[PDB]
C-alpha cells in the first residue's frame, strides 16, 4: 500500500516538514494530539491508537529541531525521529560532507531503516534541502549517495531550494551549490529546483501580502506536495502515482529537472470577483510571470508537461483546455513531442489551513513542465562560481576541511557538460 | 622570592574587603522547568522506605511546563509559533458523508489485502 | 553544547567586560545576587551559553579577568554588578607594565600565563561542547596589548579549531594617551594576524565622535561608550542565544567573512542611535534601519569605508520583521552605491535574522563589514612607527627586557607585506 | 562483632584523638554526659564498633591514653568531652622522653608497656570479634614516635592476624622544631615497614597550606588541623558504622591496596574543603567533587603526586548518590590521567558507597591511595639524617641510653633498601 517517507534535511527541511505535516494533519483529521476524534500512506497506528508521521527530519543545530520539541505537535513526533547534531556546517559543503556525516550518518540510516521495516510497499522516499545551507548540501549529498546503494529501485524524490540569482543570504553559497549538483545528477530520480525569489514575487503580486514570511512561503510548498500525493491519497477518475508521472516526465538519464506551478493563487477579496474555471486555471498555470523558478519558458521549448488537476473539475473541460493550450504558437513544443501532456484529476479539493493565505477554490491545478529553459540559471551559477574561483577565495576553508581541491573544477565541467546536454536536446 | 610574610596579609585584606562587600543568597530557590536528575532509591533498605512530605509547586510547574504555547502565551511571541496557532476548523469536518467528502481510506476486502500482504 | 568563554584582559577590558556583563543579565533577567526573576520563558533557554550553573538557583559569569594592577579589581568589584563574578575566576599579578609591551608579553607575563590557562582550562572542560573563546582588550596598554597576545598565541596550539574573536581596541593617532603607543601597536598586530579568526577594530574617538552628535550628550562617560561597545557584541550572540526565521552564529559568519586568511579585520555597526530630540520625530521602519546603517558617520571606526571597496558586508538583524523589506533594502543598496562594492563577490551581503528584540527595545541591527579603508589604520600606525624608530627613541625600555632589535624590523615587514597585499586586493 | 579500640600516644596523638571522639560522638549523638541524645534509630545501631556499654546507658569509647607527661591528660580531662573517657583507661609516666627515641623504646618504656599492655587485653577481651587496634601519634614525639613502636611491636606477637592502622605525622622539613626530629623518625619507619599493615601518611606542612589557600583562615590553630584529620578517620569508618549502596571495611581497603607486603605507606584526602567565600559560588554536584580531589592542593602531606605513579587509588563516598557519575568520573579521571597510573594494574581504582551523609553535610568523599611520590618523603629524611649521623652529633643523648651504634646502620639501611625498590617498581 503506497508510502512516502519525508528525510528533510536542515532548517529548511525542518520548517518545511513542519508544515507540510500541519497540511497533512488538517487533511486527514488528525488532533495534534494524533488521535482521530487515506492517512495510511504518511500516517503509521500504534498500538495506543496514535497516527505516527513517517518523517525524518534531520538538521546539525539543535534549536531548529527544538522549536519543534517545544512546539504545539511535541506529542504527535517522535523523539528519535528528530535527529539533531551539536556543531553545524556552517554553510560548508567540505565540512558536510566529509568531517561531521559520518558521526550521525550510522544513526541517520538506521532510523530510515525501521521506518521502511515499518512501511510494507514503499511508494517513495521525498528528501527535502537547500543547495545554499552546508548542513542541506553536504549532508543531503552523503545521504542520496548512500541511499542509493541501500534501496537501488525506491525512487528518491528531490525537493531542494537553488540560491536566488538576485538576492542570496550567503557568500559562499555557489560552492556548495556546485559541489551538490553531483548528487542530484548521479543519485536522484526526480529534482524540484526552487528558489525564494519567484515565490515572493508571486506572494506579493497576487497575494497582496507585503509583508510575507518563511512560513507564508512554506504554505505554499505543502500545497504543491499535497497536490502531488493527493492522488495516492484519495480517489481520482485518473490516478497518478509517482512511477507514472517520472516516466511521462524523464526522457533521459541525464534530464531530471522539471519546473512547477501552482493556480489558481488569489486572496479571497479578489477571489470574489472572477470566475475559476479550468480554461483560466490552465491559462494561468502557463505565464511566464507565475513561474516558480526564475526562467521564461518562452526562451525555451518545452519536452513534458504532467499535469494535476484537483476538485471540482471534467475531463471535457480537461481535453478543451489541452486544445486551447495547443493551439497557441507563443507555446512552443520539441519535433520529437506531438503529444507532451499526462493528465490526472482528483476528486477531494485542496484544504485550507487557517491564518493561511489562499482561499478556499473548488478547483486546482498542479503543472510540471520539463523544458530547456531552465539552463539558464545554471550558466549563471557556472557564471559566478568562475569568478569566484578565479581568485580562490574562500578556498582555504574547504582545504582546511579535507578535499581534494580539482573536484571544484571537475563540479564546474560536470555542469557545463550538463548545459550541454540541454543544448543538444534543445 | 615571594614575600609571603606580606602577601599573606594583603590576602587577609583583601578577604576582609569582599567580607564587608559580601552579602548573603537571599533564599530565593529557583530551579529549571527543563529538566532534573534524580537517583533511584533502595526498596529495602529499612531507612529508604522513610515517609517524607513532598513540594506542592513544582507540580504545577511541570504541568504548566509540559503543555503548549496557545493556553501558555495570551498572544504570540515568535514568528515559528504562528504555525497551527488556531486549530480551529471554520467548519465542521463531516467525515461521514461520503456524498461530499468522499474517502479513499482502506475499505471492504482491501482491509484483508492488506493483512494478507503481511 | 555551544559556550563561550569570555577572556578579560585591560583596564580597558576589565570595564568593557563589566558593563557587558551587566546588559546580559539583565537581557537573560539575572538580578546582582544570580538568582532569576524575569517572565518569559525564552529567557532562560540558552542562559548557560554564557553562564554555568551554581547551586541554590545560582548562575556565575564563565569570565576570566586578568590585570597586572590590583587598583581595577577593587573598582569591578565594587560595581553594581560586582559581587556576581566569581572570586576563583579573578587573576592578577602584583607589578604592572607601565604601558610596556615588552614588559607584559616576555618578563612579568611569564609569571601569570600559568595560572590563567587553569583557570581557562576549567572552563574549558566544563561545558561539554565549545564554540570557541571571547577576549576584549586594548591595542594601547601593556597587559591587553601585550600580555594579552601571549594568551591568545598559547591557546590557538591547545585549541586551533575554536573559534577567536578580539575585540582590541585600536588607539587613535589624532586623540592619543600613551607616547609608547605605536610600538605596543606595532608589535601587537602581527601577533593579530598570524593568530586569529576575526577581529573587531574599535576606536575611541569614533565613540567620541557619535556621543558628539548621534546621542548629543552633554557629559559622555566612560560608561557610557562601554554601553555602545557591550551593545554591539550583544548583536552577534543574540542569534546564538535565541531562535529565529533565519538563524546564524559565530562559524556562520565567519566562514562567509573571511575571504582569504591574512584578513579578519571588520567594521562594527550598530542601528538604533537617536538622540533625545530624534524620538519624537521618527518612523521605526527597516528602511529607516538600513539608511543610518550605511552612512558614514555612524561607523565606531577611525575609517571612510567610501575611500576603500566593501569586500563582504554582514547585517544581523535583531527583533521582529518581514525580510522582504530586509531583502529589498540590501538589493536597493547594493545596487546604488556600486562603486564602493567589489565586483569579484556578487552578492556581498548576509543577512541574518533573531526574533527576540533586545530588552527596551523593539528594532536593533548590527553591522559587520570587511571594507578597503580598514588599511588607513596600519598605514596610519606605520607613519608614526617609523617616525618612533629610525633615532632608536624609547628602545632602551624594550631592550633592557631581554630582546634584540629585529622584532620590530619583522613586525612592521609583516604589516607592510600585510597592507600590500591588502592594496593588490583593492 | 566489629569493634576497633583506639590507641593514643603522645600529645600530637592526644589531641587528635581527643577531637576525633568528639566528632564521632556528634556523628552518634552523644552527650557530654555519655548517654544518647540522638533522633535516627541508625544513630545508634553500630554504636558498639567505638564504644562500650555501661549501666544507665551510658557509652564509654574503647580508648587507651598514653602519654609520659601527666601534664598533657589535665587539658585533656579539662576539654569539652574530658569526663567521657574511663578514668581507670588513663595510663601515663612521670617522667617524658624529652624527644629522645631511644629513652622511650628503651629505657622510659620497660616500666609502662605492663600497664598499657594489661588495659588493652581486658578492652581487646571485652568485644566477641574485634577487627584490630587503631593508634594515632606523631614521627617526631619522644613517646609516639619513641614508646610507640614498641607497643604495636609487642601486639603484633599477641595478635597477628588482627589488622591494625596508624594516622603517624610525618615531620616535615620545611618547619621543624625538634634537633633530633631526623633520628627518632630514622628509628621509627624501620619499626613501620617490619610491623604495619597500612599506614596514613599525614604531614602538618601540607595542613597549613590548605586553611591558608582553600578555607582562607586567618588563624589557624591547631584544633582546625585536628578537625580536618578527624574528618579523615572518620571517614574511613562510616562504610563500616553504617551500610551503604556498596559497602566495605577496612579489610576491603586494606587487601585490594597492598600489592606487596613492603608498601603499605598512604596518601589521605578528603574532598567538600570550600572557604566561606567559596559556599557561595559551587553546585554540589558528584563531579565537583572529583576535580577538588585528584588536584594536589586538596592533599594533606608533603609531596606531588604529578612527580610518581599512582599505583592504588580508592575512593570512598559519604551520602547518597548514583554510581554512574561516580564511575563515569572515575573512568574519565583514568583515562585523562593516564601517565600517572601504572600499567601493570588495569583499573587502578577502588570506590565504595555510604548512604548516610556526614552531620551537617550533604557530600563527603575521602580518597585513600597509594603513589610513588612517598618515596620523595624518605629520601628527604635521609638527607638530613646522614648529615647529623656523619659527624657523630648529638649521640651521646641516645649512646647514655646503652644500644649500639649498628642501630643506625642497619635502620638507615632499610628505608634506603625500601625506596630502592619502591624506585624499581616505578
Ligand atoms: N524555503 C525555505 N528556505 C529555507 C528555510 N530555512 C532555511 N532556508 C534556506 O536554507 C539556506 C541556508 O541553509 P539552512 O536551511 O538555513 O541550514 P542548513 O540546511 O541546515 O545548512 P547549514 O546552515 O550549513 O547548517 C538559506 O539560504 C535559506 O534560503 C525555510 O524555512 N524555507
Ligand atoms: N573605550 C574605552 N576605553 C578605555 C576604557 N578604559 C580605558 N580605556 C582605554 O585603555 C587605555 C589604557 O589601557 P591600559 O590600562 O594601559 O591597558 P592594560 O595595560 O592592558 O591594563 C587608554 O588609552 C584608554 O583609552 C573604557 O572604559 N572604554
Ligand atoms: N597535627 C597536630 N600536630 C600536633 C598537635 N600537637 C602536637 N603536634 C605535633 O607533635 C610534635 C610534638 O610531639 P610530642 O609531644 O613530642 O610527642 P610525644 O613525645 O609522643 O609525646 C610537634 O612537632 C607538633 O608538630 C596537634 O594538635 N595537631
Ligand atoms: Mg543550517
Amino acid at each position: 500500500m503506497r508510502e512516502c517517507i519525508s528525510i528533510h534535511v536542515g532548517q529548511a527541511g525542518v520548517q518545511i516538514g513542519n508544515a507540510c505535516w500541519e497540511l497533512y494533519c488538517l487533511e486527514h483529521g488528525i488532533q495534534p494530539d494524533g488521535q482521530m476524534p487515506s492517512f495510511n500512506t504518511f500516517f503509521s497506528e500504534t498500538g495506543a491508537g496514535k497516527h505516527v508521521p513517517r518523517a525524518v527530519f534531520v538538521d546539525l543545530e539543535p534549536t531548529v529541531v527544538d522549536e519543534v520539541r517545544t512546539g504545539t505537535y511535541r506529542q504527535l513526533f517522535h523523539p528519535e525521529q528528530l535527529i539533531t547534531g551539536k556543531e553545524d556546517a556552517a554553510n560548508n559543503y567540505a565540512r558536510g560532507h566529509y568531517t561531521i556525516g559520518k558521526e550521525i550518518v550510522d544513526l541517520v540510516l538506521d532510523r530510515i531503516r525501521k521506518l521502511a521495516d515499518l512501511c510494507t510497499g514503499l511508494q517513495g522516499f521525498l528528501i527535502f534541502h537547500s543547495f545554499g545551507g552546508g548542513t542541506g548540501s553536504g549532508f543531503a549529498s552523503l545521504l542520496m549517495e548512500r541511499l542509493s546503494v541501500d534501496y537501488g529501485k525506491k525512487s528518491k524524490l528531490e525537493f531542494a531550494i537553488y540560491p536566488a540569482p538576485q538576492v542570496s543570504t550567503a557568500v559562499v553559497e555557489p560552492y556548495n551549490s556546485i559541489l551538490t549538483t553531483h548528487t542530484t545528477l548521479e543519485h536522484s530520480d526526480c529534482a524540484f529546483m526552487v528558489d525564494n525569489e519567484a515565490i515572493y514575487d508571486i506572494c506579493r503580486r497576487n497575494l497582496d501580502i507585503e509583508r510575507p514570511t518563511y512560513t507564508n512561503l512554506n504554505r505554499l510548498i505543502g500545497q504543491i506536495v499535497s497536490s502531488i500525493t493527493a492522488s495516492l491519497r484519495f480517489d481520482g477518475a485518473l490516478n497518478v502515482d509517482l512511477t507514472e508521472f517520472q516516466t511521462n516526465l524523464v526522457p533521459y538519464p541525464r534530464i531530471h529537472f522539471p519546473l512547477a506551478t501552482y493556480a489558481p493563487v488569489i486572496s479571497a477579496e479578489k477571489a470574489y470577483h472572477e470566475q475559476l474555471s479550468v480554461a483560466e486555471i490552465t491559462n494561468a498555470c502557463f505565464e511566464p510571470a507565475n513561474q516558480m523558478v526564475k526562467c521564461d519558458p518562452r526562451h525555451g521549448k518545452y519536452m513534458a508537461c504532467c499535469m494535476l488537476y484537483r476538485g471540482d473539475v471534467v475531463p471535457k473541460d480537461v481535453n478543451a483546455a489541452i486544445a486551447t493550450i495547443k493551439t497557441k504558437r507563443t507555446i512552443q513544443f520539441v519535433d520529437w513531442c506531438p503529444t507532451g501532456f499526462k493528465v490526472g484529476i482528483n476528486y477531494q479539493p485542496p484544504t485550507v489551513v487557517p491564518g493561511g493565505d489562499l482561499a478556499k477554490v473548488q478547483r486546482a491545478v498542479c503543472m510540471l513542465s520539463n523544458t530547456t529553459a531552465i539552463a539558464e540559471a545554471w550558466a549563471r551559477l557556472d557564471h559566478k562560481f568562475d569568478l569566484m574561483y578565479a581568485k580562490r577565495a574562500f578556498v582555504h576553508w574547504y582545504v582546511g576541511e579535507g578535499m581534494e581541491e580539482g573536484e571544484f573544477s571537475e563540479a564546474r565541467e560536470d555542469l557545463a557538460a550538463l548545459e550541454k546536454d540541454y543544448e543538444e536536446v534543445g | 622570592n615571594q614575600d609571603e610574610v606580606h602577601q599573606n596579609q594583603i590576602l587577609r585584606e583583601l578577604f576582609l574587603k569582599e567580607l564587608r562587600a559580601q552579602k548573603l543568597y537571599t533564599q530565593y530557590h529557583v530551579n529549571p522547568l527543563r529538566k532534573v536528575h534524580t537517583i533511584t532509591r533502595k526498596p529495602m533498605s529499612w531507612h529508604d522506605n522513610l515517609e517524607e512530605p513532598e513540594d506542592a509547586k513544582f507540580l504545577n510547574l511541570i504541568h504548566h511546563a509540559a503543555q503548549g504555547p496557545k493556553k501558555k502565551y495570551s498572544e504570540t511571541q515568535t514568528e515559528a509559533q504562528e504555525i497551527g496557532w488556531d486549530p480551529n476548523p471554520l467548519i465542521n469536518p463531516d467525515r461521514q458523508d461520503h456524498r461530499l467528502n468522499h474517502f479513499r481510506v482502506y475499505h471492504d476486502i482491501t482491509l484483508y489485502k492488506a493483512k494478507l500482504w503481511s | 553544547m555551544r559556550e563561550i568563554v569570555h577572556l578579560q584582559a585591560g583596564q580597558c577590558g576589565n570595564q568593557i567586560g563589566a558593563k557587558f556583563w551587566e546588559v546580559i543579565s539583565d537581557e537573560h533577567g539575572i538580578d546582582p545576587t544570580g538568582t532569576y526573576h524575569g517572565d518569559s520563558d525564552l529567557q532562560l533557554e540558552r542562559i548557560n551559553v554564557y553562564y554555568n550553573e551554581a547551586t541554590g538557583g545560582k548562575y556565575v559569569p564563565r569570565a576570566v579577568l586578568v590585570d597586572l594592577e590590583p587598583g581595577t579589581m577593587d573598582s569591578v568589584r565594587s560595581g553594581p554588578f560586582g559581587q556576581i563574578f566569581r572570586p576563583d575566576n579573578f587573576v592578577f599579578g602584583q607589578s604592572g607594565a607601565g604601558n610596556n609591551w615588552a614588559k607584559g608579553h616576555y618578563t612579568e607575563g611569564a609569571e601569570l600565563v600559568d595560572s590563567v590557562l587553569d583557570v581557562v582550562r576549567k572552563e574549558a572542560e566544563s561545558c561539554d561542547c565549545l564554540q570557541g573563546f571571547q577576549l576584549t582588550h586594548s591595542l594601547g596598554g601593556g597587559t591587553g596589548s601585550g600580555m594579552g597576545t601571549l594568551l591568545i598565541s598559547k591557546i590557538r596550539e591547545e585549541y586551533p579549531d575554536r573559534i577567536m574573536n578580539t575585540f582590541s581596541v585600536v588607539p587613535s593617532p589624532k586623540v592619543s594617551d600613551t607616547v609608547v603607543e605605536p610600538y605596543n601597536a606595532t608589535l601587537s598586530v602581527h601577533q593579530l594576524v598570524e593568530n586569529t579568526d576575526e577581529t573587531y577594530c574599535i576606536d575611541n574617538e569614533a565613540l567620541y565622535d557619535i556621543c558628539f552628535r548621534t546621542l548629543k550628550l552633554t557629559t559622555p562617560t566612560y560608561g557610557d561608550l562601554n554601553h555602545l561597545v557591550s551593545a554591539t557584541m550583544s548583536g552577534v550572540t543574540t542569534c546564538l542565544r535565541f531562535p529565529g526565521q533565519l538563524n546564524a552564529d559565530l562559524r556562520k559568519l565567519a566562514v562567509n567573512m573571511v575571504p582569504f586568511p591574512r584578513l579578519h579585520f571588520f567594521m562594527p555597526g550598530f542601528a538604533p542611535l537617536t538622540s533625545r530630540g530624534s524620538q519624537q520625530y521618527r518612523a521605526l521602519t527597516v528602511p529607516e534601519l538600513t539608511q543610518q546603517m550605511f552612512d558614514a558617520k555612524n561607523m565606531m571606526a577611525a575609517c571612510d569605508p567610501r575611500h576603500g571597496r566593501y569586500l563582504t558586508v554582514a547585517a544581523v538583524f535583531r527583533g521582529r520583521m518581514s525580510m522582504k523589506e530586509v531583502d529589498e533594502q540590501m538589493l536597493n543598496v547594493q545596487n546604488k552605491n556600486s562603486s564602493y562594492f567589489v565586483e569579484w563577490i556578487p552578492n556581498n551581503v548576509k543577512t541574518a535574522v533573531c526574533d527576540i528584540p533586545p530588552r527596551g527595545l523593539k528594532m536593533s541591527a548590527t553591522f559587520i563589514g570587511n571594507s578597503t579603508a580598514i588599511q588607513e589604520l596600519f598605514k596610519r600606525i606605520s607613519e608614526q612607527f617609523t617616525a618612533m624608530f629610525r633615532r632608536k627613541a624609547f628602545l632602551h625600555w624594550y631592550t633592557g627586557e631581554g630582546m634584540d632589535e629585529m622584532e620590530f624590523t619583522e613586525a612592521e615587514s609583516n604589516m607592510n607585506d600585510l597592507v600590500s597585499e591588502y592594496q593588490q586586493y583593492q
